């Protein structure tokens, strides 16, 4: 009953609308994941849309160097989870792309895509 | 990276009284009259002065092989502006041993514009070279700043005395920075004050933010503030800011504003808490009505450039600014003149030193 | 742009004045004795100390709403090292009362490595807080530097007395910086110089660059001289360097090296004039043969990272460095720990104030 | 009776003229929106043009890191519309692209595209 | 018995999931190498996948200037294997790309690709 | 007999492996050059590979502005070889690309390309 992540961007790509979702360290630690091709609900302006998860990639958030951080931790035999919880909170993010398929109309016919 | 080496023994017992005193200052602010600053209102014209400085490469590491540029420029609203005084201070010269460079410059037979302005300022205001004290002779870092401050003051006085003999009577002179001089004796400040009162100059010093300014508590209380207005900073806020400055920096014995301090609002929508706020200091011989009129003029010249600027201030700052190509070509031109005024061997030796370092 | 303004009254006589002392200094250096380093000799392990730190946001102009971090770390040969010592200075608490925080810290001495090291440093050589003088209480800018210097000295003494009380005599102790302390009374320097004397500590201070003039002339000397070598800096050049640095910054008075200076060449070949040059200082109880031995050790631990370095210095500096993310995460941790002690009401207004002001 | 947004750029993209429009946090909070394919009026140089909304995308305005700000707000669980108005006021911009089709002249005739 | 390198990034590149592995100076000094086209095991979320090494390239790690460091070492006849451990340790990294093919399940049946 | 330059990078470029070589000012002043299409030996990990020189180009090394430096020297009528030995020492590098074709093994056999 709670949002999976946080929406950080939206755009119109070709004939479709896409938005970008970010999964945070706490949600990734809780075990919450999104499968590719999964159907999700998108709430916007009091309206519910059906969306599909299309993509997934790792990107740095903020002013950080995940490669250097992880390599240094591996070199110095530093177990992030148990020894440096703070260094593990700044690199544990993930990105997803979600396409808006349309809007379900109760007592009516499915409305494809969106202009808003 | 190595956190948790700082966490142990946090000692967070001071944030209580910090916020207590901040709330006390906010409460003091809440009981201040907010004179409306509607768009209309009789306003004066403007005449803004400014000073900028540049440094040649290696002035910090090797101040004995480089030099400094000082440029003072004034703009009258749009085009009724004064000339621009530009001076080069060689690093080696007498900067390393101050208190003689000023004498040599003032006694300049040529009387270049920089020396002429200082001559006029000294003679008109009655301020002698002994009012500067010995702070400017402490070292080059203090000398540069003191020279720039005195140059700005001399430019103002010279513009009032030799370029605007009577017109100054219907202008509002705006000088960037607070009306405060640091590093001089009380006699210098008294002479400046009495000269300004004698000429009934309309002078307001406008500042935005850093020195140490807790006075920007106006960021709060401008929310739900009903657009633009004018207000006077309380004495408690002024005292706290002054004590914090003298506890954080030292060498700030002279920082008290020579008059009153007012805060006015130039923009009602900002996108950010601290945009479009003007902070201007007024001389002791100006009433509260003068503050309202000055705020009206400042709003009439408002801009949206750097988050609610004053307009003429940004224009002036954009004219005395010095590009780095200027110091680079200055180095090259000085080398060429040295070559053509002395031996090629001497010039080549100097160039070899400049190649081997800085 | 208006460069012709700066070309009105160019003067080219101080340049001829300058191109006499540099030549005299070069001729003076050409009389020094160069001792070769044939990639071999007597070398013994290095133990290097370093101190770094950082500041949170708004500390530069709003220190009353921020803090500071200082961390000191050391590294030795054989994988040897020491536990690091890090401390957090609350800006608001310290800014309003210098020497009121230092004494409180010194009194706790429960577990904090900083307080433990300070107490050990004081009791190992009989150094009192009166020896620190009055420079560190004038303002926070002086206090931070004095705290860093004193903490590094305390770290060195504590490591010599508590971690290596028998195995200290076989190591060469390296300090990142010149063997000098500024802003303290002569008693501090005398007591340090006599505590090192009664232990015969093998201590050398490697400065690299800050120094500027010495490097300027030594680059020219190396351009001629071929082959890595170590030579002593003449007192005639040392006094000129001291004069120039004092004139550029009065606060540097009393920052004279507590010993003698040597310059060694570490790299046979370079791409830039001032690469692979190591300037170090030795206490007065170490002779010229000891200087040669220390130069051999430094050349045996040479690196090509920052245009010729000592390797151990860069390793220690990297270990003691503080990532920019640490100041930002420290606020997020401190605010949570403060809320979980002061309630969910007093914590909201702190965040609101922070949002309004930087 | 007032312009919907602020025009921040314009160009010739092939045989058509296009311009970029920005909607600010105040206008978005007032519920103002632009639908894709919607017809709008464009005033320029005393002349009126017919335009069509072609695209829409999110882009940072000024010096800001919307991803970091929104992720931090989500992590700390702060209602962005009730606790942090100033954080919400620096990320709530939106971009649109509008193509000029022509203008109506004399007796209802249409002048297509434009040279200006 | 132990992991080879450190994973620093992952994404989906078309129909296949891929990740980036980094070999550190100590691992490279111990002689640990990955052959192109080799099959490796990937452990994620307590599950085992089969992966293939696809690519390999050199990339600077951190704020280093490997070209300048190596040239300056070269002109002085410095053997980094014997004289400059710190300089060698700052530049001896290496990068690899690994594609996930699928996993084994139940009585050995192969599930191709992945959605996670 | 000594090595020609210094290897500063390597990677896999399609069906072949390639590496990047840098020639320094001292070697260039000694007159050492590499012809395009020439065959060279590559020593790596105790093994000898055959390589071919494919490319050559100029690129700045370290922190320098070769165009500005050379233009200013030309403007001021300065001879780099004579008047400024140090300005000619920071811009006189050259870059080459070398492709690894295979190695010679056992009794005169050839193993094509490589996987390491």
């Amino acid at each position: 009953e709670s949002p999976i992540g946080v929406v950080v961007s939206s755009r119109r790509n070709g004939p479709w609308a896409e938005l970008t979702l970010v999964l945070t360290p706490q949600e990734l630690d809780q075990g919450k994941r999104l499968l590719l091709g999964e159907l999700v609900r998108v709430s916007s302006g009091g309206k519910d849309y059906v969306g599909m998860v299309l993509d997934g990639y790792y990107e740095p958030v903020g002013r950080s160097d995940p490669t250097y951080t992880l390599a240094l931790a591996h070199i110095n035999q530093v177990d992030l989870e148990k020894e440096d919880p703070w260094a593990r909170k700044e690199v544990n993010f993930y990105h997803h792309r979600i396409v808006l398929l349309g809007r379900v109309v109760q007592g009516g016919l499915f409305a494809p895509s969106t202009r808003l | 990276l190595g956190l948790k080496d700082f966490l142990d023994d946090l000692r967070l017992d001071h944030y209580q009284d910090l916020l207590r005193e901040l709330d006390e200052l906010y409460q003091k602010l809440k009981q201040e009259r907010q004179v409306p600053l509607h768009g209309d209102g009789e306003a004066y014209p403007l005449l803004t002065l400014t000073v900028d400085g540049g440094e040649g490469r290696a002035f910090e590491e090797l101040p004995l092989l480089s030099f400094g540029l000082v440029r003072v420029a004034a703009v009258g609203v749009k085009g009724f502006r004064l000339p621009s005084i530009a001076h080069l201070l060689p690093g080696y010269e007498v900067l390393r041993d101050p208190k003689g460079y000023l004498e040599g410059l003032l006694e300049r037979s040529e009387e270049s514009p920089a020396a002429d302005a200082l001559k006029t300022f000294f003679r008109a205001t009655g301020i002698s070279l002994e009012d500067l004290g010995e702070y400017y002779t402490k070292d080059l870092r203090a000398f540069m700043g003191i020279f720039r401050d005195v140059l700005e003051w001399a430019y103002l006085v010279w513009g009032v005395e030799k370029v605007l003999q009577e017109s100054y009577k219907d202008y509002l002179f705006i000088k960037d920075g607070r009306l405060a001089q640091l590093g001089v004796r009380e006699s210098f400040r008294s002479k400046l004050q009495n000269y300004f009162a004698r000429k009934h100059l309309l002078l307001a010093g406008v500042t935005k933010r850093s020195e140490g300014l807790t006075s920007l508590v106006m960021a709060r209380l401008f929310a739900e503030a009903r657009g633009t207005f004018v207000l006077q900073v309380p004495q408690e806020l002024m005292e706290k800011a002054y004590r914090y400055e003298r506890q954080w920096n030292a060498d700030l014995e002279g920082a008290f504003v020579m008059g009153r301090r007012y805060v006015a609002r130039l923009l009602e929508d900002t996108f950010r808490p601290q945009e479009g706020v003007a902070i201007f200091d007024l001389p002791p011989y100006l009433g509260e009505e003068d503050a309202v009129k000055v705020a009206r003029s400042l709003r009439a010249h408002r801009s949206v450039l750097y988050g609610g600027s004053v307009g003429t201030v940004v224009e002036a700052h954009g004219r005395a600014s010095v590009a780095r190509s200027i110091p680079r070509r200055m180095e090259e031109e000085i080398l060429a003149r040295f070559r053509k005024a002395f031996g090629e061997d001497l010039a080549k030796k100097l160039t070899e030193w400049l190649r081997l370092a800085d």
